[PDB]
Order: C-alpha cells, then sequence, then structure tokens
C-alpha cells in the first residue's frame, strides 16, 4: 500500500486508512501518515518499530490518544500533529520521550494546558503553539523547558503577561506573539531573556508604550505595528544598542522625543508618518548607517547643515506637509538619488544648492511658493530623468544640463507664458505645460496633455482659405451696405416714423456686428502662418474681451429690436400714441443689451475659453452658466413672435394683406424674422450638441459653422431691405433732391 | 534555512505554468513569504505575496494564484495566458518578521532567499 | 490502591471522547452540564468501588462508556480527558 523508500523510509497519503499500519520492516526510521482518517490512537499501536526517528501525522481527525501508546519510541526526534482534532495538549504519552527535538500543534482548538505537562522532556529546542484558542501563557509548563529556542504563539487569544512570565528561558532566541488581544504588560514581564534576537507583537492592542524591551540586552529585530501607541518617550531604546530594524506604521502618534532615536550604531531606515506635533529636528548623532529617511505630517521648519555630513550613505529623501522654508546645501551628498519637497513654503532657488549630487535620479517640487530659479541652479547636476515642478507661481524657467531629462511637468504656473525651447529637450516624452499653444513647437512621440486641438490651431487661426475668403466677402457688404441704408434713412431731413427708427437700429447693431468680424478676419491676416505666437498674449489681453463683449451686444440689440418691430406693427395695425413709449422702449432694450453684454466680464474664464472670443461654440466643459439661459431667451422670444404673427394671420385677411402697404411692411418683418430664425437654429443646436451624449461632431466642423452662420443677418437684412422695399427708392430720391440742393 | 523552487522552462503564449517552493528550518515566519520577479538590467520586484488579503501585483491581477499548504509545508504559484513580458527570473522570498501588504514593493526588507528558476513566454 | 481523580467518560460512534461528572479524593463532585437531575456517583474506598446510578435516561445519548483513573499527583480536577494514567475498557449502555 506504502512504497518503500529502501532507506527506512515510510510514506502513506490519502489510501484511506482508519487504523495504524502493519507488516512493515521494523528498522524503518521515518514514519509519515497523511490526509487519511485515523480518529482514535488504539493503545501499543506503535509498539512495533522501535527505531522510528521522524513521525508525522497530518490532516486526519485524531482526537483520542492512549497514554501507553506512545512508550516504547525512545530515540524519536520530531513530533508533528497539525490540522487534527486535539482539544487539549497531552500531556500524557509525551514524558515518555526524553530525545525529542521539535513539537508542532498548530490549527487544533486547544484551550486549556494541564499544569504537570511538557516535563520531562530535556532537549527541546522548536515548540509550535498557534492558530489555537488559548487565553493565558502557560507559565509554570514554560518555566518547565529549559532549552527552547523559538517560540510562537500567534493568532491566540491572550489578553495580558503576567510578572516573571519567562524566566527559565536562558536560550530563546525568538519569539512571535501577534493578532493576539495584549493591552497590559508588566514591568518585568521579559526578564531573562538575554539571548532573545527577534521579537514580533504585532495587530495587538497596546496603549502605552512597553518598558520591559529595557532589560532586553540582545534584540537585533524589533517589530510593532497597527498598535494604539501614539506617544513615544525619550531614551525608550536605551537599553538595546543593536537593532537593525524597527517596525512602526498606522500607529496614532503624536510626540516623539527630541533624543530617542540617539545612539543606534546600527539603525537602517528610519520612517515617521503622523507625526503633527513634533516642530524640531530629531538628535541623530552617532547614527551613520541611515539609508532611509522619511517624516511627514510634522510642523519642522528648518534643517540642519550637517545632516548628510553625518549620512554619509543616504540613498532617498523625502520631506512633505512640513513648513520648510530654507533648504540648506547639499554639496557633501554623493550617494542621494530621489528627493521630494512637496507642500512647502520654499519661495527661492540658489545655484549651490543642488550643486555636487552626482546620481540624483528624481527630483519633486510640487505645490510650493517657488517665484526665482537661478539659471545655473540645474547646470552641473549630474544625469536626471525625472522633474516635477507645478502650482507655484513661476516667470521664467531655465534650462541648462535638462538634455537627459524625460518626464517634466508645469501645470498651474499661469505667471508662466514664455514659449519652450524645441532644441533643448532632445530626449523629453511626457509634456505637462499650462496653456495648449506651447506644445505647437514641438508638433507632436511626445506627449503634451494639453489636448491644442483645432479651438485651438498653431497655424491659421481660421483654416481654410474658402472659409477665410467668405467671411472677407460678408464682412465688406454687411459693412458697406450697412453704411449705405443708414445713411439713406437718416441723413433725410424728415419726419422719422417708428418703423424707420427701428431698422435704423437694427442697421446700427448690424454694423457693430460687422466690424467685429472685421477685427477678427484682420487678426487672422496680420498672424497668417504663426498664430501660437500670439494666441497666449491675444487670450490673455483685453482685445479678446473688448471683441466678445461687442459680439454679444450686437446679436441682442437685433433680436429685442426686432420683437418690438413687430409688435409696433401689430398694434399700429390695431389703431388703425404709443411712438414716444416705443421710443424709450428702444432705448431701454438697448441698455439690456449692454448689460447683458457686460455682465460676464466680471466673471472669471469666461471668455477665454476660445481665441475667437465667442463662448456659443463653448468646448469641453462650457458647463453651461448662461450659454443655456441666453439660448433659452432667444428661443422663447422667436416662439412669442411666431405665436404673434400667427394670431396677425387669423386676424388678417390674404387680400387685406396683397393690399396693405402696412402689410407690405408686415411682410417685410416677416422674412426678417423667419431669417433670423432659421440662421439662429444652427448655433442653439450646437450648444444643446454637449447636452446629447450621442452626438459628436469633429471640432473642425463645428468651428466651420460656428464662423459662418453666426453673422449671417448682418450682411442680409440691409439687402433684404433695399431689394424690396421701394421706400428705399423713395428715400434715395429724396436724398438725391437733397445732395443736389446742397451742390 | 533552506528554501528550493521547481517549474519554470520554455511556454508558448497563453498557456499555463504551475512552480512549487519548499522550505526547512523553523526560524522563519510562514506568515511573510512572497513570489519575486527579476528581468536583467533591473531591480527585484515582488508579484505577489501572502500577508496577515493576498497581495498580489498590478500586472499579474486576475491571472495569478498563490496558495500555502501547512500540511506539507509548499507554497504553490500558478499563472494562466502569460504575456511573452512575463519571461524573467522568479524567486521565493521569506521573511524573520510578521509583514503586511505594505512591505512588499521594497525586497530589502526580506531576508531568506532561493537559488531561482527561469521561465520564458513566447 | 490510591484514590486520586475517578472520572468517568462518554464516547458515541465518530466523534470524540468527553467527561460526565467526577468526583476527586475530597468530594465535591465536578459535574457536567446534563447530569445535574439525571445520575448519580458514589464512591467507597474501603474497596474503592464507584458507583453509579441512572434516572430517567432519554433514548438518546446512548453510547460506549469508560472509567479513568490516576495515581499521580500535582494537577487541578477539570472533568477533562489526556490526565487520567489509566483507563478502563467500558461497556455499552442503550
Amino acid at each position: 500500500p506504502c512504497s518503500c523508500d529502501g532507506d527506512r523510509r515510510v510514506d502513506c497519503s490519502g489510501k484511506g486508512l482508519t487504523a495504524v499500519p502493519e507488516g512493515l520492516s521494523a528498522f524503518t526510521q521515518a514514519l509519515d501518515i497523511s490526509m487519511n482518517n485515523i480518529t482514535q490512537l488504539p493503545e501499543d499501536a506503535f509498539a512495533n518499530f522501535p527505531f522510528l526517528e521522524e513521525l508525522q501525522l497530518a490532516g486526519n481527525d485524531l482526537s483520542f490518544i492512549h497514554p501507553k501508546a506512545l512508550s516504547g519510541l525512545k530515540e524519536l526526534k520530531v513530533l508533528t500533529l497539525q490540522n487534527n482534532q486535539l482539544k487539549t495538549v497531552p500531556s500524557e504519552a509525551i514524558r515518555g520521550l526524553s530525545a525529542l527535538q521539535s513539537l508542532r500543534l498548530d490549527a487544533n482548538h486547544i484551550t486549556s494546558v494541564p499544569e504537570d505537562s511538557f516535563e520531562g522532556l530535556v532537549q527541546l529546542r522548536h515548540l509550535w503553539l498557534d492558530d489555537n484558542s488559548l487565553t493565558e501563557v502557560p507559565v509554570h509548563p514554560l518555566s518547565n523547558l529549559p532549552t527552547l529556542q523559538a517560540l510562537t504563539l500567534a493568532l491566540n487569544k491572550i489578553s495580558s503577561i503576567p510578572d516573571f512570565a519567562f524566566t527559565n528561558l536562558s536560550s530563546l532566541v525568538v519569539l512571535h506573539l501577534h493578532n493576539n488581544k495584549i493591552r497590559s504588560l508588566s514591568q518585568h514581564c521579559f526578564d531573562g531573556l538575554d539571548n532573545l534576537e527577534t521579537l514580533d507583537l504585532n495587530y495587538n492592542n497596546l496603549g502605552e508604550f512597553p518598558q520591559a524591551i529595557k532589560a532586553l540586552p540582545s534584540l537585533k529585530e524589533l517589530g510593532f505595528h497597527s498598535n494604539s501607541i501614539s506617544v513615544i518617550p525619550d531614551g525608550a531604546f536605551d537599553g538595546n544598542p543593536l537593532l537593525r530594524t524597527i517596525h512602526l506604521y498606522d500607529n496614532p502618534l503624536s510626540f516623539v522625543g527630541n533624543s530617542a532615536f540617539h545612539n543606534l550604531s546600527d539603525l537602517h531606515s528610519l520612517v515617521i508618518r503622523g507625526a503633527s506635533m513634533v516642530q524640531q529636528f530629531p538628535n541623530l548623532t552617532g547614527t551613520v548607517h541611515l539609508e532611509s529617511l522619511t517624516l511627514t505630517g510634522t510642523k519642522i521648519s528648518s534643517i540642519p547643515n550637517n545632516l548628510c555630513q553625518e549620512q554619509k550613505m543616504l540613498r532617498t529623501l523625502d520631506l512633505s506637509y512640513n513648513n520648510i522654508r530654507d533648504l540648506p546645501s547639499f554639496n557633501g551628498c554623493h550617494a542621494l538619488e530621489e528627493i521630494s519637497l512637496q507642500r512647502n513654503q520654499i519661495y527661492q532657488i540658489k545655484e549651490g544648492t543642488f550643486q555636487g549630487l552626482i546620481s540624483l535620479r528624481i527630483l519633486d517640487l510640487s505645490r510650493n511658493l517657488i517665484h526665482e530659479i537661478h539659471s545655473r541652479a540645474f547646470a552641473t547636476l549630474g544625469p536626471i530623468t525625472n522633474l516635477d515642478v507645478s502650482f507655484n507661481e513661476l516667470t521664467s524657467f531655465p534650462t541648462e544640463g535638462l538634455n537627459g531629462l524625460n518626464q517634466l511637468k508645469l501645470v498651474g504656473n499661469f505667471k508662466l507664458k514664455e514659449a519652450l525651447a524645441a532644441k533643448d529637450f532632445v530626449n523629453l516624452r511626457s509634456l505637462s505645460v499650462p496653456y495648449a499653444y506651447q506644445c505647437c513647437a514641438f508638433a507632436g512621440i511626445i506627449h503634451c496633455t494639453p489636448s491644442t486641438g483645432a479651438f485651438k490651431p498653431c497655424e491659421y487661426l481660421l483654416g481654410s482659405w474658402m472659409i477665410r475668403l467668405t467671411v472677407w466677402f460678408i464682412f465688406l457688404v454687411a459693412l458697406f451696405f450697412n453704411l449705405l441704408v443708414i445713411l439713406t434713412t437718416f441723413a433725410s431731413c424728415t419726419s422719422l416714423p417708428s418703423s424707420k427708427l427701428f431698422i435704423g437700429l437694427i442697421s446700427v447693431s448690424n454694423l457693430f456686428m460687422g466690424i467685429y468680424t472685421g477685427i477678427l478676419t484682420f487678426l487672422d491676416a496680420v498672424s497668417w502662418g504663426r498664430f501660437a505666437e500670439f494666441g497666449i498674449w491675444w487670450e490673455t489681453g483685453s482685445g479678446c474681451k473688448v471683441a466678445g463683449f461687442l459680439a454679444v451686444f450686437s446679436s441682442e440689440s437685433a433680436i429685442f429690436l426686432l420683437m418690438l418691430a413687430t409688435v409696433e406693427r401689430s398694434l399700429s395695425a390695431k389703431d388703425i400714441n404709443h411712438l414716444k413709449q416705443f421710443r424709450v422702449a428702444a432705448l431701454l432694450a438697448f441698455l439690456g443689451a449692454t448689460v447683458a453684454g457686460c455682465f460676464p466680464l466680471f466673471h472669471r474664464g469666461e471668455y477665454s475659453a476660445s481665441p475667437l472670443c465667442l463662448p456659443f461654440p463653448g468646448g469641453e466643459t462650457p458647463s453651461l452658466g448662461f450659454t443655456v439661459t441666453l439660448v433659452l431667451l432667444n428661443s422663447l422670444a422667436f416662439l412669442l413672435m411666431a405665436v404673434i404673427y400667427t394670431k396677425l394671420y387669423c386676424n388678417l385677411e390674404k387680400e387685406d394683406l396683397s393690399e396693405n402697404s402696412q402689410s407690405s411692411m408686415i411682410k417685410h418683418v416677416a422674412w426678417l424674422i423667419f431669417t433670423n430664425c432659421i440662421f439662429f437654429c444652427p448655433v442653439a443646436f450646437f450648444s444643446f450638441a454637449p447636452l446629447i451624449t450621442a452626438i459628436s461632431i469633429s471640432p473642425e466642423i463645428m468651428k466651420s459653422v460656428t464662423l459662418i452662420f453666426f453673422p449671417l443677418p448682418a450682411c442680409l437684412n440691409p439687402v433684404l431691405y433695399v431689394f424690396f422695399n421701394p421706400k428705399f427708392k423713395e428715400d434715395w430720391k429724396l436724398l438725391k433732391r437733397r445732395v443736389t440742393k446742397k451742390s | 534555512v533552506a528554501l528550493a523552487e521547481s517549474g519554470g522552462g520554455s511556454v508558448a503564449a497563453g498557456g499555463a505554468i504551475r512552480l512549487s517552493c519548499t522550505a526547512s528550518g523553523y526560524t522563519y515566519s510562514k506568515y511573510c513569504m512572497g513570489w519575486f520577479r527579476q528581468a536583467p538590467g533591473a531591480e527585484r520586484a515582488g508579484v505577489s505575496g501572502i500577508t496577515t488579503s493576498p497581495y498580489y501585483a498590478d500586472s499579474v491581477a486576475g491571472r495569478f494564484t498563490i496558495s500555502r499548504d501547512n500540511i506539507a509545508n509548499t507554497l504553490y504559484l500558478q499563472m494562466n495566458s502569460l504575456a511573452p513580458a512575463d519571461t524573467a527570473m522568479y524567486y521565493c522570498a521569506a521573511s524573520r518578521l510578521s509583514c503586511s501588504a505594505a512591505d512588499f514593493k521594497d525586497f530589502r526588507n526580506f531576508v531568506y532567499w532561493g537559488q531561482g528558476t527561469q521561465v520564458t513566454s513566447a | 490502591y490510591s484514590p486520586y481523580c475517578m472520572g468517568w467518560f462518554r464516547q458515541a460512534p465518530g466523534k470524540a471522547r468527553e467527561g460526565v461528572a467526577t468526583v476527586d479524593l475530597d468530594g465535591s463532585t465536578i459535574y457536567a452540564d446534563s447530569v445535574k437531575g439525571r445520575f448519580t456517583i458514589s464512591q467507597d474506598n474501603a474497596k474503592n468501588t464507584l458507583y453509579l446510578q441512572m434516572n430517567s435516561l432519554k433514548p438518546e445519548d446512548t453510547a460506549m462508556y469508560y472509567c479513568a483513573s490516576r495515581t499521580r499527583a500535582g494537577v487541578t480536577c477539570g472533568l477533562n480527558w489526556a490526565i487520567f494514567s489509566y483507563w478502563g475498557q467500558g461497556t455499552q449502555v442503550t
């Protein structure tokens, strides 16, 4: 059933045995039984084999052991019984084996240890007791063992350690007690453990720093974390000089002694986080083997200048969330690699601060108040790969010896507007720059976060030559025909009717829109091929604000004056005394256009979204601050006069419309309003586009029709008027008569 | 004390592989073990580890299983659907103190190291 | 010969061995949760014979039994196995 190794070794795995195997050679040396179904051990089960050395009973459910069953095994060395179903430590059947070496009792639900247990074992060296349900340390059975080396009691339910627990263990080397529920430690609990090297107390509920550790003279590695320790008194580590590793994290530490960490001749790393009230740098005299130093969350304001004159082998350095104001020189250091200084009050950089660090790779100085950086700062600094400096008021950024850089982030430095030289950064992989136009110099595989897409072009503002000539065309004739029509309507020395003065104001508003378009065309013509250079200055200056205000103002006056024109016509027909009434209404509407245009100016960043200074296209996120409001006002008005004119259609018949000159005026107004409706639908649709997730159009296209479909009325309204109202011809003859009389 | 590993070799992409490590001794803490990956020209990195919620690396998430059997004191790591970037040398590391997940991205804490194996994926 | 920690144990097929009320040398028997009002234990040291009695027993909990003895000293009574040096062969009651 079980194979024979030939060297006196017998192995049994999952062969369904409920009793001890028999018939094997009496000279076998090692016996393993695992995964079978033995539940009880009969008396004199192992009397057959007198030369057994190592004994494995793994995984089966043994529950009862006869006291005399284990007798006769005087040479047994290793005994393993884990994951079985014993409930108490077998004080009997164990006293016989004098020459036992290692004993493993894991995963067995054990609650009580008999007093006379572990008696007669004179040379036991390893004893494993974890994952059980122990509730108090077996002081007497432990004292019974004088030659124990390694002790593990983990995951048990111990609550407190009484005094003089481990007096008689002279040669104990390592002690593991983690995940227990210890909360109090006596001052003399650990006496006698002179040769203890490793001490583990993790995840316990310690509420105050223990003192008994000062009795240990040769404690190498010490680990406690996730506890509730909050205060580190000075002189704590005085007793034990040699400490390679100190584990502490997740503790809610508040105060740490000035001289606590002093005179540790062999400590390797030091980490302190969350210690808020500590405000003065620790005294590190005598510690000359510190690879890594980390202090976070404190109130430190200054740094000693002998720091790495002492620390000759420091490799990394991080100091963030402090109140550091000035930086002492780091010239002495040679092995320093990574430096992090964030959320501090640094405001200037000097040449000498970073001089002499040969092997510095990663440098971070983010979220500070630095505004002055010397040109020669970074000049003789060695090969540096990743440099991050952002969210600081910075005016000019030098570049000397940065050719080896790979990662460079500068975002939030709105004061920085100078372009970036492409030749210097030869091996740059990832950029972050505050304004998208700067990346146009690289024209990128370089990665620049800012989108620098169509809405923010590099070479031409208007893009296509056809679009350029088209806007040039409507600009011109809008201007010329608007001037002609206003001269015809106003220069005549005749009484001015309400409708005539109304169309005059229409002409004035359309003229304003036209020279807004003209100023845009002038900018495009001037900045041909090099828009990237001028973009930042143009958007930041007041010109963009002026242009946007002009456009917005021109577009509201036209709409409101048209609405007032068609109710003027409606009630004029109806009374067929409101002339002065409507004149000041027109004035009041002009004032409203003025204030509506100037309202966004007091806000921040509303007019700088696009180089065109028109907010209605918006962008990635215009987040409808007032765009939705404006389109709502425009649509509601249009539907109002749509209803008004439908009512007029119902009231007055078509034959009277054909035979009435006032109705010819009505037809002209109807043409005007219909044109205004269809030419304003597209911009409203574009503003509604981001609200719907399904619809998406390329910035190429939305820019083109936003450019084309905005100013058309300023062009066709005067053309419509002169082409289809002989009223203009009559005024033309009148002004010809006046000119002939003058000349 | 002594650590030994078995497994490894050359496998076409998308295969499955099992790596088994055995340990002998008593000083090590059975609640801190890890598998470490090394590619030439770079320092060791921690692929996976057992802590007391196993710690898994960013990259190998969803394709790597780590298990421990204290019945026979063996550590198992099974991989499936490998990518060629997984071709490297593998180590088993055991500590002397209990450890958390935060201790696994720094190898210097671990002390007991194995001889290692080599696995290549095509 | 030496009266010290007499005990009685019950064993059902396929599970562990648990104890029932046991008496020490000085009397004052430690009494299990299910035996008060059910079983009576007496012990005479003239011959060193212990007697047990059954009262109103239920159909279940009928299994093999054992009696256990110990001659050593230095451990408190706890009505728990692994402390008695000598064990009887036992008897089935049902």
